[PDB]
């Protein structure tokens, strides 16, 4: 049902446990695959039948590995028949043909060795942000004030397409600094750290520009705002249906 | 009674037509000659300046004539133009 | 419900054949009585859909040469084979039993090219299903160039073996009754078009006049082969004709319909008008629609031909008013299947029925009256048959018809004809023998 | 003369049947991307395969609504 792609030289697969064994209390089935040790490339389809109704990227630098595990083309096929999609790229560890399939969504992220900033910000150490940057409560708004750590991550850029749903964004001082001299990638409120998108298909996707959301450490402060992310990325918390017209 | 029925079918002589279908169509050209002769000339005895009560006689006989001629041969015609009765 | 287990299976051997368009089924079957009391019957197993999707069903002795009687019964569902002499508490018989079905595979790519090989996926239950156990048995599957198994059972047992254009299975030798669980799931190549004609109105017209029987057919045939992938590029197809690729391709593009012997006046339209490729040699009809049939397509059409009286009707013996037709069931393409047949046959006025039987069990059958070309009375004697599955050279039978006509009725046609041609004369008649002058 | 460099492609319709003569040909049009791209843009993805796909830069979009 589900399969979970996990590169071990970036970040391990051990580290984002907590939530991943919430799946099977859901009764979610799940297959596993690294990408560093791996020889034969994954079946997605076995004619003209998909065997997976979700996929979870975790953290990695892209390259030879991805590139043959999942083409756009192929990212592209499994979305456009009811395929659920779950995105994570942090600077130093954003892949290409992630990059390039969100391009093709109208989903613009940061590339590698751009970070965001905010100089007023609770937090000294890490990045931190409130729930007043919530933009959709239809996904998750808290019933009560909270704050989520993201460390070091990135922003995207969001075209005025029907298709896609702004989650949460940077808080309104932040900025994108670059090593280089590269032009500020965003600035504000029109950076975006987690978005998502819904096919006309009802198919949905969820990208999140941090590594740091989902790891053991972080179990205190984001957990329920990720256990409901993972409920609405799968088409098991807001789906409609009408009858009788 | 399919069995019965099977032998009956299987020990019988075949269909013999009454007129063969070659034939009919000179006994229609031929038919259709003789209803045009006869019906023609009951309609000169209508107008004929005779008694009604012999008009009535001639013309009545003379359809009854014509009127079994015209039918046999729309039955040949029809047949012989492939519009089977 | 479950029939006594009056009977025990000394041996099975099943043989399933997926050469044609439809499914085949032979079973040898050796049967020994195990009770003490003679019982002359025995029951046959079939699932819910196979029994509606039944066609025909037969059996005989494998050293007679006479068929038993063997009738379907109306959640396993059951067929009864009667026996005609009773046998003995203990001693041995030996069946064989057959039946055509009227489903296929579906293909499992359900979308291919205009020139690759077409599969299709079969699934049958694999251990023979029986109420009465059985001690010994056997898988045969043939009819196709390669057999493959989607996703197969572990256990070494319940798999197959290859032979030239052939698929054993395990030979077991202990399977108890009712052990229709595990579901085989075959894929094999059939690369010929798979034709289903969904209606088929038949209509026999018989004239005593004329001495002459008109075959009207009306066809509603479609494709059920692997639909194309990136739809239809006429390139394509005339790239594929001019390179001389006769192969044998899952695409209609000519139908041959075999009629009886000396059929004269062939003609072949559809819905839009009339057809021009169509071309008759001996006791063929070659016939090309207007465009190629592919997989999911559909097309209905039309096809005529008349023939001699003399071949069909024979006059009792006992009277020349008394007459017998022996009617076909069926005059189509070689390899075909039928889903509803609707079969009308149309006797002279003045005719009356006295007698009907038909060779293969129907599903309804009725009679009315139509009018036609000079009917000016009630009309031809419409008798209609009803048949639900049927398959095109299984059913060869002949319907039989036994009526009455009169030389009164023969010849009260004219008669009638000129009636009306008399009262119209005589309304001329009268319109002239009154003035209407002021 | 017709060259085959003269008849550019078509990205919103498709062909579905074409007459024995090519006297009638009958398209259809094809649906919209569930994605929301033009069915231009989808037809370049298909006819081109590039290497160097293009420069890290940035899209001169406008401000999101
Ligand atoms: C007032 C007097 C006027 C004098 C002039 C008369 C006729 C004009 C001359 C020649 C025309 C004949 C050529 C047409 C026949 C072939 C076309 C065809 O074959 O078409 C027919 C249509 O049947 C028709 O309508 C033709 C009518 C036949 C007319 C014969 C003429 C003799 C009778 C004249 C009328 C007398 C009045 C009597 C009133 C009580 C196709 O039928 P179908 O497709 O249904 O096939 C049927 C096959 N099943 C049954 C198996 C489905
Ligand atoms: C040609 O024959 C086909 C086959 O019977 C007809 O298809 C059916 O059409 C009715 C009405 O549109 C549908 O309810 C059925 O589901 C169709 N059956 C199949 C198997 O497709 C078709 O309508 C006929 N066309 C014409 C013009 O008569
Ligand atoms: C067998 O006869 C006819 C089949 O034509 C069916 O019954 C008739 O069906 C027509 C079709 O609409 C109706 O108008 C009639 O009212 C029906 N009844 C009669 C008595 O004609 C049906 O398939 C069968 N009838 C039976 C078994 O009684
Ligand atoms: C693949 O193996 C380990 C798995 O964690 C990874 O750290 C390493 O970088 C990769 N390469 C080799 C040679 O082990």
């Amino acid at each position: 049902r589900t399969l979970v792609l996990y590169d071990q030289s970036t970040e391990p697969l051990e580290e984002y446990s907590v939530y991943l064994k919430d799946l099977e209390q859901r009764n979610y089935k799940l297959e596993y695959l690294d990408i560093n040790s791996t020889s034969t490339t994954v079946d997605l389809y076995d004619k003209e039948q998909r065997l997976f109704d979700n996929i979870i990227v975790f953290p990695t630098k892209g390259g030879k590995n991805l590139a043959r595990q999942i083409p756009v083309k192929q990212l592209i096929k499994f979305f456009e028949n009811e395929g659920n999609i779950l995105c994570m790229s942090s600077p130093g560890a954003v892949p290409n043909t992630i990059r390039l399939f969100l391009n093709e969504l109208g989903i613009y992220p940061s590339p590698k060795g751009h970070v965001i900033r905010d100089y007023f910000s609770p937090s000294s150490e890490e990045l931190v942000v409130s729930s007043n940057h919530l933009l959709n409560k239809y996904v998750y708004n808290a019933r009560k004030s909270e704050d989520f750590v993201f460390g070091e991550s990135s922003a995207a850029l969001l075209e005025n397409r029907e298709q896609i749903v702004p989650i949460l964004n940077a808080p309104r001082t932040s900025f994108t600094e670059s090593k280089g001299k590269c032009n500020s990638w965003t600035s504000g409120s029109q950076g975006f750290l987690v978005v998502g998108f819904q096919n006309l298909n009802n198919a949905r996707l969820v990208w999140i520009g941090s590594s740091d959301f989902l790891k053991n450490k972080n179990q205190d402060s984001n957990q329920e705002f990720a256990k409901e992310l993972l409920k609405w990325t799968f088409n098991e918390k807001s789906v409609i249906k009408s009858v009788h017209a | 009674t399919y069995e019965q029925l099977y032998k009956e079918f299987h020990s019988s002589k075949s269909f013999q037509p009454f007129i063969h279908l070659d034939t009919q169509p000179k006994f229609a050209i031929c038919g259709l000659i003789v209803t045009l002769a006869v019906l023609s000339s009951a309609l000169f005895a209508v107008g004929s300046k005779s008694s009604y009560i012999k008009k009535l006689f001639f013309y009545t006989i003379l359809s009854v004539i014509g009127s079994l001629f015209a039918g046999l041969t729309t039955v040949f015609a029809s047949n012989s133009f492939g519009v089977y009765v | 419900y479950e029939p006594p287990a009056t009977w025990e299976n000394v041996d099975y051997k099943r043989t399933i054949d997926v050469s044609n368009a439809y499914i085949s089924e032979t079973i040898e079957i050796t049967i020994k009585n195990i009770a003490s009391e003679p019982a002359t019957e025995y029951f046959t197993a079939f699932e819910s859909g196979i029994f509606s999707k039944v066609s025909f069903f037969s059996a005989y002795f494998t050293n007679e040469a006479t068929f038993l009687n063997s009738q379907l019964l109306a959640e396993i569902r059951y067929g009864i084979i009667q026996f005609p002499n009773a046998i003995s508490p203990q001693e041995e018989v030996s069946l064989v039993i057959k039946s055509f079905y009227n489903t296929v595979g579906i293909p499992y790519p359900e979308h291919v090219g205009m020139s690759e090989e077409q599969h299709l996926l079969w699934e049958t239950n694999r251990l023979p299903l029986s109420a009465y156990d059985t001690k010994k048995a056997s898988f045969t599957l043939i009819g196709s160039s390669s057999f493959e198994e989607y996703h197969p059972p572990n256990d070494e047992s319940l798999l197959g073996k290859a032979n030239g254009n052939s698929f054993e299975f395990g030979p077991w030798e202990d399977i108890p009754r009712f052990s229709s669980n595990e579901t085989l799931a075959i894929v094999y190549s059939h690369n010929a078009p798979l034709n289903q004609v969904v209606n088929l109105r038949r209509d026999i017209w018989l004239s005593h006049w004329a001495s002459t029987i008109q075959f009207e057919e009306y066809y509603e045939l479609t494709n059920k082969a692997a639909k194309l992938s990136k739809g239809f590029s006429r390139l394509e197809l005339m790239k594929q004709i001019q390179t001389q690729n006769m192969r044998q391709t899952h695409f209609v593009t000519v139908l041959d319909m075999l009629l009886p012997e000396g059929a004269t006046d062939h003609y072949f339209t559809d819905l839009v008008g009339l057809v021009s490729t169509s071309h008759a040699e001996r006791d063929h009809f070659f016939i090309r629609p207007r465009f190629p049939i592919f997989g999911g397509w559909n097309y209905n059409f039309t096809v005529g031909w008349t023939n001699k009286l003399s071949d069909f009707l024979h006059v009792s013996s006992g009277s020349d008013e008394k007459f017998v037709a022996s009617i076909p069931i069926l005059n189509g393409p070689p390899d075909t299947v039928y889903d509803n047949v609707e079969l009308s046959v149309f006797l002279p006025e003045g005719a009356e029925i006295f007698d009907i039987d038909s060779p293969v069990p129907f599903t309804n059958v009725s009679i009315e009256t139509q009018k036609s070309y000079f009917d000016l009375n009630k009309g031809h004697v419409k008798l209609t048959f009803s048949y639900r599955n049927l398959i095109s050279q299984v059913a060869n039978g002949q319907v039989l018809i036994k009526y009455d006509y009169p030389k009164s009725s023969f010849f009260k046609k004219p008669l009638s004809i000129a009636c009306y041609i008399f009262t119209a004369l005589m309304g001329v008649f009268v319109l002239k023998t009154l003035n209407m002058n002021v | 003369m017709i060259t085959p460099l003269d008849v550019p492609p078509l990205d919103y319709f498709d062909e579905v049947f074409t007459s024995e003569n090519w006297m009638v040909r009958i398209y259809q049009l094809k649906k919209d991307d569930a994605q929301g791209r033009t069915l231009r843009d989808v037809g370049e993805l298909t006819r081109s395969s590039t290497k160097t796909r293009r420069s890290i830069k940035r899209p001169e979009l406008g401000l999101r609504v």
